[PDB]
RNA sequence: GCCCCGGCGAGGCGCAGGCAGCCGUCGAACCGGGGAUGCCCGAAUGGGACCUCCCGCGGCUUGCCGCACUCCCAGUCGGG
RNA sequence: CUAGUACCGUGAGGGAAAGCUGAAAAGCACCCCGGGAGGGGGGUGAAAAGAGCCUGAAACCAGGCGGCGAUAGGAGGGUGCG
């Protein structure tokens, strides 16, 4: 999950990416309460990422 | 093992004596003084029956240093007296902890004798306690330490 | 029942939060030089300024 | 009298609370100012020259 | 340096010694010369002339 | 790094809070005569899949490979170089790269040739 | 700099060189926490007309100073207030002594 | 803590000596430079503040732009 | 040094204390006692320096050793002897 994967794509994509991603983080942070305690952080930054280089695209 | 004090006593042989230690006990260093200076010198069981009959409040202790306000006791020989039954209770730990100690260095403990045994005054307790006119005085405990080395008689 | 406004009840929610020990794990790691923060209170010591 | 019994009548409403551009209680809640900062009086800070207030709150010499 | 601090003396009648103290909790004396983080008598001076 | 300042307070901040681009610098080691004669150079900063020769110390004399590396301790973990605990365990004892010798490097990265390219 | 031990070995001041080298401590105090460390021991002064490169050959032999005539002064052969230093001394630095006279 | 251009060249995840684990040879951490995001109050400015929170009017298409006071140029559009 | 911090005052304002194990955590395995803080054996280390950690003074407390000690009068010392 790398700018060389997601400046490929288009817009669409990104923004359903950037959904299941959200639905995905609410989950974890979900169980958490109740192994890998850094899937939090990476799907952070790739959320980061993904808006990122979206508003790059739609101001360019 | 992790201990962090030493004894005042001198010519500790291994081979006949052992120790016993009890540290920061919140209890009185006057009355300890005075129990201890009756139970210098005596055999172990014996100092185990003195401390079961003190504690039971039938032998009085006498008083000869700390003895402000002290009321006489029956008895030949007695101005000032008292019952110290928590130092008695604690002083009765530390000497069976020093009868096992010398029971696994392999000595005999019907021959066994208190040869030395002095308490110290520990670090102290800073408290406070509120008074009238808008005044605090301190409240403090005062903590003890008490060493007891055994010997055996040949 | 009682009546608070919202800005204040969120300032005294802080305020609880804030109020706990140092955890084990930093104490371990630092090899018992934090023990202690400066910001302990008990509800019947220190009062806070509402 | 004047003392100890009188301490018992502070549970009236208070006569300051925090303000919202300074940040502490010093916001006069029946005159509409602050006392720290002039807020509802000015729109510019209160600053003294007599005043340590703002220079220890900078570390500043006197 | 050692004139930071804003004090008060009590005067006479107190059991106590007339000296400059600080007037909160702990009310340690200040300012004065002889007082444990007071002023210095008379401290080097970038005045002096050394040539 | 420029390093001009005569005052040991200056010089030791510089040390303790030095940023971690400097570090592998400030932590090189020398070559073997072997070496030194064979690629030109005296010394490099020291990486982890490195022979190592011991100089000073208990441990005089050992060689090991280069395990690990500490840049905030300033230290290196040397295979061979190890106490016993108590109870049983080993565990490494740190050195530091100026009392170490180099003796076989670790050539895999093009950098490294870079680097030997320049200080020859 | 060789070269500058090899002459002064023929003239007979390496032996207050390495006297200069030998006689050198570290300091007692609080002197040591300011820099200052490493009180150093003085050797010879070389009085020159002009610099064409002995300062650099000789700057660096522990003691050793070297200064043109026009720029004497009396701590160059006074340390410490006690004079009597060992000053090797040029030609072109005695006439120009002869024209000067200070 | 996100992106890009350069430097350095293998380790890195603040003060902070831990556990469990992740990032990095597609060149990281770090350093110089340039960008993005940037909640509420606050000159605080659409209107109100006894609690850093509340209540709106237009236009477009649920999301966006405009809407304070004292003035200049204009003029019922606007630009400062 | 988690300092204009903790804390004091309705407010204007006032304002502390607190530095150091060791070259390396090698930060004490295992055993007996104790309800437990812990004590005693054993170990690491060149040195316990044991985290209540560099050195570790005085006042003060306890014990041991030496001298005196229940018919006796001076600010606690001076001279001469035993
Ligand atoms: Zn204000």
């Amino acid at each position: 999950m790398k700018p060389s994967e997601i400046r490929e794509m288009s817009i669409e994509e990104i923004d359903k990416k950037i959904r299941e991603l959200r639905l995905e983080l609410a989950k974890e942070r979900g169980v958490l309460t109740m192994e890998n305690p850094m899937v939090i952080r990476n799907l952070r930054r790739d959320i980061a990422r993904l808006l990122t280089i979206k508003r790059e695209k739609l101001r360019e | 093992s992790r201990g962090r004090f030493s004894y005042s006593f001198q010519n500790f042989d291994p081979e006949r004596m052992a120790r016993a230690s009890g540290r920061d006990l919140r209890i009185s260093p006057k009355h300890s003084v005075e129990l201890l200076r009756e139970i210098r010198g005596m055999m172990l069981n014996d100092a185990l029956r003195y401390l079961d009959d003190v504690i039971a409040k039938k032998r009085p202790v006498p008083m000869k240093r700390f003895n402000d306000s002290q009321g006489h006791k029956p008895g030949k020989g007695f101005g000032p007296g008292r019952y110290p039954v928590k130092v008695a209770k604690a002083v009765k730990k530390i000497l069976l902890n020093a009868k096992n100690n010398a029971e696994q260095k392999g000595l005999d403990v019907d021959r066994l004798k208190i040869i030395h045994a002095a308490a110290h005054r520990g670090p102290v307790l800073r408290g406070y306690i509120p008074r009238a006119f808008g005044r605090a005085t301190p409240f403090n405990e005062q903590t003890t330490h008490i060493e007891i080395v055994v010997e055996e008689i040949r | 029942a009682r009546n608070k406004p919202f800005a204040k009840k969120l300032r005294l929610a802080k305020a609880a939060k804030q109020n706990r020990r140092v955890p084990v794990w930093v104490i371990v790691k630092t090899n018992r030089k934090v023990i202690t923060h400066p910001k302990r209170r008990h509800w019947r010591r220190t009062k806070l300024k509402e | 009298g004047a003392g100890t019994a009188p301490k018992g009548k502070r549970n009236r409403t208070p006569t300051h609370i925090r303000c919202r551009r300074c940040g502490r209680r010093a916001f006069n809640v029946k005159k509409g100012y602050c006392a720290a900062c002039g807020f509802g009086r000015s729109r510019r800070m209160r600053k003294y020259s007599w005043s340590h207030k703002w220079r220890k709150k900078r570390n500043l010499s006197y | 340096a050692g004139k930071r601090r804003v004090t008060e003396n009590i005067g006479k009648g107190h059991g106590m010694a007339r000296v400059e103290r600080i007037k909160t909790s702990p009310r340690f004396a200040a300012f004065v010369p002889f007082a444990v983080g007071g002023r210095r008598t008379h401290p080097p001076k970038v005045e002096k002339i050394i040539w | 790094m420029k390093l001009d300042m005569k005052q040991p307070r200056k010089q030791r901040k510089f040390l303790y809070n030095a940023p971690l681009h400097l570090r592998g610098k400030i932590m090189s080691a020398p070559l073997s005569k072997e070496l030194r004669e064979k690629y030109g150079v005296r010394n490099l900063p020291i990486r982890v899949g490195d022979k190592v020769k011991v100089m000073r110390g208990d441990f005089k004399g050992v060689e090991g490979k280069v395990v690990e590396v500490d840049l905030r301790r300033y230290r290196i973990h040397v295979e061979g170089v190890t106490h016993k605990k108590t109870d049983g365990t080993e565990v490494f004892y740190p050195l530091h790269p100026s009392n170490v010798m180099i003796v076989e490097l670790n050539l895999e990265d093009e950098k490294r040739e870079k680097i030997i390219e320049r200080r020859a | 700099t060789a070269q500058t031990r090899e002459i002064f070995k023929k003239l007979g001041v390496w032996d207050d060189i390495e006297r200069a080298k030998k006689n050198t401590k570290i300091r007692a105090g609080k002197g040591k926490m300011r820099g200052r460390r490493y009180k150093k021991a003085k050797g010879p002064l070389i009085v020159v007309a002009k610099n064409e490169g002995i300062v650099q050959g000789a700057r660096n032999h522990p003691g050793v100073d070297v200064v043109t005539v026009d720029n004497l002064g009396v701590e160059y052969l006074a340390p410490g207030t006690h004079p009597g230093r060992l000053t090797i001394w040029t030609k072109g630095a005695i006439e120009r002594l002869r024209e000067i006279y200070g």
